[PDB]
RNA sequence: GGCCAGCAUCAGUUUUGGUGGCAGGAUAAAUCCAUAGGAAUGUAGCUUGCCUCGGUAAGUAUUAUAGCCUGUG
RNA sequence: AGAACUGGCGAUGCGGGAUGAACCGAACGUAGAGUUAAGGUGCCGGAAUACACGCUCAUCAGACACCACAAAAGGUGUUAGUUCAUCUAGACAGCCGGACGGUGGCCAUGGAAGUCGGAAUCCGCUAAGGAGUGUGUAACAACUCACCGGCCGAAUGAACUA
RNA sequence: GCAGUCAAGCGUUAUAGCGACAUUGCUUUUUGAUUCGAUGUCGGCUCUUCCUAUCAUACCGAAGCAGAAUUCGGUAA
RNA sequence: UUUGCUCCACACAAUAUAGAUGGAUACGAAUAAGGCGUCCUUGUGGCGUCGCUGAACCAUAGCAGGCUAGCAACGGUGCACUUGGCGGAAAGGCCUUGGGUGCUUGCUGGCGAAUUGCAAUGUCAUUUUGCGUGGGGAUAAAUCAUUUGUAUACGACUUAGA
């Protein structure tokens, strides 16, 4: 019921986000998807490996800047993922595929924005315990993205800063908590469980 | 201190004793008693209490509960009847978060247009109330 | 899938069956009641050409091995299964490699054949060491110095992996032979000898402890009761 | 579908001068009276030589569980069609009906075996009276004494497209 | 680290339309091969069975029955 | 099969304490402490008293059940590098060419420096792992001594040492030079 | 009166809920009650072994201070 | 390949099989409403990321025509079966001990003793032990396994089928 | 290739008929001695790329591989 | 190129087109584990408690929200100033000080609404390269043509000239 739905990466399994992401842009919803090089892919490491390789030799033989572009980055990997799922060669799928934006880490001003998650595309969830995964991170990395230590340390000191953030919210919600739990005896208090609120 | 200590990831056991919610079907949200094991996935239960019937249940149907009692392999409806009296299941049951958030829900989802104006205007006094309390702290 | 294969051999003597256990069983009932004195002798780590010696030297008895549970079922487990009257004391008097000894030659007589018996053996793991064992330096001959070298032919070559692995010695192969840097000693006089170390004695050929059979009891037909003998139960 | 037990009992026409013919009576377990009649002719002109233009059917007779709500150890034996032949098999099922047992071992067939329904026939369905006599693995470890087992990894089902907390999966 | 060419998997339709021609043809050859052909055309109780005891004194009891049910 | 539940025992003596928390075992004795990450596997530990530990899995297949087993036995492998430790004996010989075995101190990494391996101008070096010393022996013609806690780290390290002296394009039936481990042990020797 | 709508009562076709009365089967089988037997994945009790002041290990005991199964009504 | 008969197509649009001469459904005035066929219901894409019982992990799995590659061949992948055997007078593994005597059997060999070879391949004593299953020696020695026993204590092995 | 042999299996209650792996004979006999009818499409120059079924270069495994040289094989374009 | 160009307050004016109509409401990590509270000997510590969905929480009454009279309290909140700190990943936002000025539905009152006629989005939100009022701020280059050859088919490039 967002404006705009800010979605965390970590931990999705990448085709049924990408899925998820795509019916939701072409019902109209505003998607902002944040930390890609955290996004998950089923199957083993060498076999995603294998798989990016063989798009990688896709190329056209007669003129390499006309074939087929590899964009090594991990968002771009997620948002080639979807652009399959969306018919963008039509104004409708291009209208869909502009309510979309993708980040590696979480930059201004989504760092002090609320994120949410998609249970149905998540690894915990959907796989079963005991089978391999793959980071995005790495298989970027492997095949030639060479960001993702900028990316970790910008991340440390968000996290860093995330942190000290909640302290202080904690400590106001403890305070909160206490000067609310000191009039449950109210007869406004009693009224209001009567009503059940 | 020169003991070990290992963590213990206390979980709910499926046997014989255990108090299930049911989810969905007939006897949604109903309790029930795990009377016998049939296999990694179905169970046999019995609860006489709510009228569920002595029945064979998938374990994805219902959700284990932390209350537990204790009751003899295969005992009949009349048997789990007494136990369920007598060890008092309803009222440890209902004294728990977990009951009183459902009944919060219904009572919620039972409000009238008139009751939801008089629940704002209470909370607004309260607020009012709260807000005096916590700027002095 | 994913088992362990068993290694296929392509021998001459295929394994026993029941029938030999119902035959050594209907042997020793036989033998019940065939002769008189019966003794259980404990024969632990015996050589074969020693309980042949023993079996000639009692000619005209019975000695009767094999497995100790057979051999006492035969004999009969309690009171209700029994042979014979008061034989379970003498079945669970059985222990280890246990012999069966039926004879009608005189207690006295059998006492002090088994009292005066005795046969050098190797000596055995978990058992007191009977001397002390050092390999001189140098050429390490096929005694180990207990014969002079001179007389001693030198340990073959082919022994050296052994001695060095499974032995733990440290060796060195010189020109073919077996060499060692220091003076090694293996045991001590007066000590608990291990697997290794009985190994070494055996492989140096050093044969100093004693066999001696031991007596555990007898049963009598005509009395019917049984004797404890506590012969070699030191 | 959900099967049901039935009895079917037929018997050849009755013709001059050899009246009352003998009756014969067969369990079926199918989903309803009409595959259960055709199962009965296959199965009667299998092994007899009786036809179903020759006979009749006398008799067709839904057959209840007697105590449905009782956990019960079942042995069914089944055959089935081969190129090589017909052979044997031993199944052991822990349910509470003779129905729910045979629907539970056609799926096993299906899953495994790869078989199907008109080639598989339900030769007998008998109760282990006795604890002892169950001499399957997957079935004996659920007859242990106090038996408890937890169920880790519980995954929930949302109703929603959007999260706002992350996931347990505690139990 | 030189990954090969994989072998396509999209369905050729001149190849499916050629299959069920060579398995029609396979079909008739093989019943013809069965007609003409010359050569020579019950497992019993299974040992895993509980009630074995029970099955065989039954089957002894229906033969002993029917032995004497047709002579007299 | 899907066994119901699986388990495995590991004995703990009583000078060590072992701590385990979402699967990172911690093993305290007196010879120091050893750490090890069994987050790449799913097992349940249980405590029962101070001497005994389970592990278990429930609902598990093979490859589970052989990984229950894999972990007991790292377990029982730390506690045993914790009261008694690990001691790997090698050997070094020649034919003609002897072999010259040094510690040295790279920006103070203590590497070992192996030089004239058949006759070779090539000076090999070898780091030497964390917790682990290497000690030229005593009475012994041309033995290294390596001694830890970790017995893969002592393994690892032996098994380097060794393989940083293959011979190459020579006939090894005739050419025997090079660094052999010659035995495996424990440091304690009381009994 | 020309344009566009809204509601009500009907008619034709159709879609989607709630609720009532009957009939058959083993005149459902069950649950429940009564009665008679039986065993263990053996409840109370008893014995001995030796265990953190009695919780247990193994023999006995078929309802006892839990219960279960089968037959019949 | 040669005969007999019957269907589909040419003259024919429509739904589906991504795409199509013979494949599945269905034959056609202009429209509205309802229900379906065949095929489908993660997204492209209208329609359950439905429910339920099992199987599978592929260093380019599979989502296929049911023919071929294909020897129903190979695999210490995994699951379910069938038939035989061993088993508390003791199951599979493991460790330890025994593993003998005539005898270094006869011929041959520079040498050949169970183990370079050629033919016999026996008897005794046994719980059991081959005129020897392999390593080894110039020959012996030594180890081993065939077999038996002691400790351990509950199931296990083999051959097939899917 | 033809003709035959054997038998792990398949088949049968009529030792009929199929039949993997092996194997024999002819082609082809012992002392390393001493060109025979393409009936209808071929080769170059310049220049690019691809395959691997690898000749060389890199790294490995085996072999009476002493060394030197060489043989067989693996990954590898 | 008939005072051109640019921001700061305030009047008239229009303006808000992939789709406002209460609020995008900020730990991190794990999931065969965690969140919160509390205590100590501060740890892989003890005790208590929570989940089983946001079905939440916060806001939400007044001519689309008027005009006035009080009671209680010293709280909440809007606007324009103002104090200081922090934020560079695309910071363009986060926190905070002090008065001012309003409102307050925390509670009690009094006046007004009608006729849009029985519904018809029944129009309610930032930005404005438009003008009028005005207080202040600053007074450039590029191209053609000429010219060089480190450049050049032509364009282009590289130099120089008040
Ligand atoms: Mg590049
Ligand atoms: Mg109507
Ligand atoms: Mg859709
Ligand atoms: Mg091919
Ligand atoms: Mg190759
Ligand atoms: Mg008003």
């Amino acid at each position: 019921v967002e404006p705009v739905v800010v979605i965390d990466g970590k931990g999705h399994l990448v085709g049924r986000l990408a899925s998820v992401v795509a019916k939701q842009l072409l019902n109209g919803q505003k998607i902002v998807v944040v930390r890609a090089e955290e996004l998950n892919i089923s199957g083993e490491f060498f076999r995603n490996k294998l798989k990016y390789h063989d798009f990688l030799r896709k190329a056209t033989a007669f003129n390499k800047t006309r074939g087929p572009f590899h964009f090594r980055a991990p968002s771009r990997i997620f948002y080639k993922a979807l652009r399959g799922m969306v018919s963008h060669k039509t104004a409708r799928g291009k209208a869909a595929l502009e309510r979309l934006k993708v980040f590696e880490g979480i930059p201004p001003p989504y760092d002090k924005k609320k994120r949410v998650v998609v249970p149905q595309a998540l690894r915990v969830l959907r796989l079963k315990p005991g089978r391999k995964y793959t980071t995005l991170g790495k298989l970027s990395t492997s095949v030639g993205w060479k960001y993702e230590d900028v990316v970790a340390k910008l991340e440390a000191k968000r996290k860093v800063s995330s942190a000290e953030y909640y302290a202080k919210k904690r400590a106001f919600t403890k305070k909160v908590a206490s000067a609310n739990a000191t009039a449950a005896e109210s007869d406004v208090a009693k009224q209001l469980a009567a009503l059940g609120y | 201190s020169t003991d070990s200590i290992v963590k213990a990831s206390n979980w709910r056991l499926v046997e014989v004793g255990r108090v299930v919610l049911i989810k969905k079907g007939q006897s949604a949200g109903k309790l029930a008693a795990i009377v016998e094991i049939i296999d990694q996935k179905k169970v046999l239960i019995d609860g006489p209490k709510a009228g569920v019937p002595r029945q064979a249940i998938n374990l994805g149907q219902v959700v284990l509960t932390p209350l537990t009692f204790a009751l003899p392999r295969g005992a009949r409806t009349a048997t789990v009847s007494k136990k369920w009296a007598a060890a008092a299941v309803c009222e440890k049951w209902a004294a728990s978060s977990w009951a009183k958030k459902i009944a919060q829900r219904e009572r919620r989802a039972a409000l009238t247009d008139f009751e939801r104006f008089q629940v704002m205007v209470l909370r607004k006094q309260k607020r009012y109330t709260v807000k005096k309390a916590l700027a002095k702290a | 899938r994913s088992k362990r294969s068993k290694l296929v051999t392509l021998a001459q003597t295929d394994k026993k069956g029941r029938e030999n256990k119902e035959r050594i069983f209907d042997e020793v009932r036989e033998a019940l009641d065939t002769y008189r004195y019966v003794w259980v002798l404990h024969l632990d780590d015996v050589r074969t050409p020693v309980l042949q010696e023993i079996r000639t030297s009692w000619a005209g008895s019975k000695l009767i091995m094999g497995k100790r549970k057979v051999l006492q079922k035969a004999l009969g487990e309690k009171r209700e299964e029994e042979y014979k009257e008061n034989l379970y004391q003498l079945s669970k008097l059985c222990s280890g490699v246990t012999g069966l000894l039926f004879t009608d030659e005189d207690v006295n007589t059998v006492k002090e054949y088994f009292k005066s018996y005795v046969r050098s053996d190797y000596s055995r793991p978990n058992t007191k060491a009977p001397l002390t064992f050092t390999i001189p330096e140098g050429i390490v001959y096929s005694r180990g110095g207990q014969i002079p070298a001179e007389e001693d032919v030198p340990m073959i070559h082919s022994l050296e992996p052994t001695m060095r692995n499974k032995f733990e010695i440290p060796t060195k192969i010189k020109a073919g032979k077996i060499t060692i840097d220091s003076p090694y000693l293996v045991c001590t006089e007066g000590e608990k000898l291990d697997v290794r170390q009985a190994l070494i004695l055996k492989q140096f050929g050093i044969a100093a402890s004693e066999f001696k059979v031991k007596v555990s009891a007898y049963y009598d037909n005509d009395s019917s009761t049984v004797e404890s003998t506590n012969i070699n139960m030191e | 579908a959900h099967f049901k037990e039935y009895q079917v009992i037929g018997r050849r026409l009755p013709t001059e001068s050899v009246p009352e013919p003998k009756l014969f009576r067969m369990r079926i377990f199918a989903s309803n009276e009409v595959i259960a009649k055709s199962r009965y002719w296959y199965f009667l002109q299998k092994l007899h030589k009786v036809k179903k233009a020759s006979g009749e059917i006398v008799s067709i007779n839904q057959i209840n569980e007697a105590h449905p709500t009782k956990v019960k150890n079942f042995g069914v034996w089944v055959r089935y069609d081969s190129r090589s032949g017909t052979h044997n098999m031993y199944k052991e099922i822990r349910d509470v009906s003779r129905v729910a047992a045979v629907e539970t071992l056609y799926q096993d067939m299906a899953a495994r075996h790869r078989a199907r329904f008109r080639s598989i026939h339900i030769l007998k369905v008998a109760e282990i009276e006795k604890t002892a006599d169950v001499k399957r693995q997957y079935v004996k470890q659920f007859l242990t004494k106090d038996l408890k087992f937890p169920l880790p990894h519980r995954v929930q089902k949302s109703t929603k497209t959007f999260s706002y907390k992350r996931p347990s999966t505690f139990y | 680290m030189r990954v090969r060419k994989r072998q396509s998997r999209r369905t050729s339709t001149k190849l499916k339309e050629g299959i069920k021609k060579k398995a029609s043809a396979h079909r008739k050859k093989e019943k013809k091969m069965a007609k003409k052909d010359v050569t020579w055309r019950d497992p019993g109780i299974p040992s895993n069975f509980p009630y074995k005891a029970k099955i065989l004194e039954e089957i002894e009891a229906k033969k002993m029955k029917d032995l004497e049910e047709r002579e007299l | 099969m899907k066994y119901i539940q699986t388990e495995q025992q590991i004995e703990v003596p009583e000078g060590v304490t072992v701590s385990i928390k979402s699967r990172i075992v911690k093993v305290v004795g007196p010879r120091g402490t050893l750490t090890k990450n069994l987050k790449h596997i799913d097992v349940t530990f249980t405590k029962v008293n101070n001497q005994l530990i389970k592990v278990a899995v429930h609902n598990g297949g093979r490859k589970h059940v052989a990984a229950l087993r894999t972990v007991k036995s790292l377990v029982d492998n730390m506690i045993t590098g914790v009261t008694k430790g690990y001691k790997y004996k090698m050997r070094y010989v020649y034919a003609h060419f002897p072999i010259n075995v040094n510690i040295v101190e790279k920006d103070g990494a203590k590497f070992i420096e192996v030089r004239n391996f058949l006759g070779d101008k090539k000076i090999r070096n070898v780091p030497v792992r964390d917790g682990v010393t290497i000690e030229f022996s005593t009475n012994v013609k041309d033995e290294i001594v390596l001694s830890g806690n970790s017995v893969e780290d002592v393994s690892q390290n032996a098994a380097d040492l060794q393989q940083i002296c293959r011979v190459r394009n020579k006939d090894i039936r005739k050419f025997l030079d090079g660094i052999y481990v010659s035995h495996k042990g424990f440091i304690t020797e009381d009994l």
